[PDB]
């Protein structure tokens, strides 16, 4: 769930805040819409399709499942005793993290207009 | 209280 992705960003890229990434681009954060502002967009983007497809598995919420998942010494790792789903979710939220951790970041393109470049 | 992505 988003808390535990919270705490996923908050391991992979320590001298970034995680709100940092709750209101970027037209991805990261705000709902989406429109093509990604840029790599740190387009990571979120992939983010949110991710969720779109777990969504298809019946009794899978992205944002309120509760998965099975450790960080330690630099590692992020999403762990056996996963259903589906919350296996799903995870990898996700691990992808995501380890996106951001490689991705530039754009002050510019932090809360930008969405209604006006995408809702 | 609230949401990344």
């Amino acid at each position: 769930n988003l808390y535990q992705f919270k705490n996923m960003i908050q391991c992979t890229v320590p001298s970034r805040s995680w709100a940092d990434f709750a209101d970027y681009g037209c991805y990261c954060g705000k709902g989406g819409s429109g093509t990604p502002v840029d790599d740190l967009d387009r990571c979120c983007q992939t983010h949110d399709n991710c969720y779109n497809e777990a969504e298809n598995i019946s009794g899978c919420r992205p944002y309120f499942k509760t998965y099975s998942y450790e960080c330690t010494q630099g590692t992020l790792t999403c762990k056996g005793d996963n259903n589906a789903c919350a296996a799903s979710v995870c990898d996700c939220d691990r992808l995501a993290a380890i996106c951001f951790a490689g991705a530039p970041y754009n002050d510019d393109n932090y809360n930008i207009d969405l209604k006006a470049r995408c809702n | 209280l609230a949401i990344y992505s």
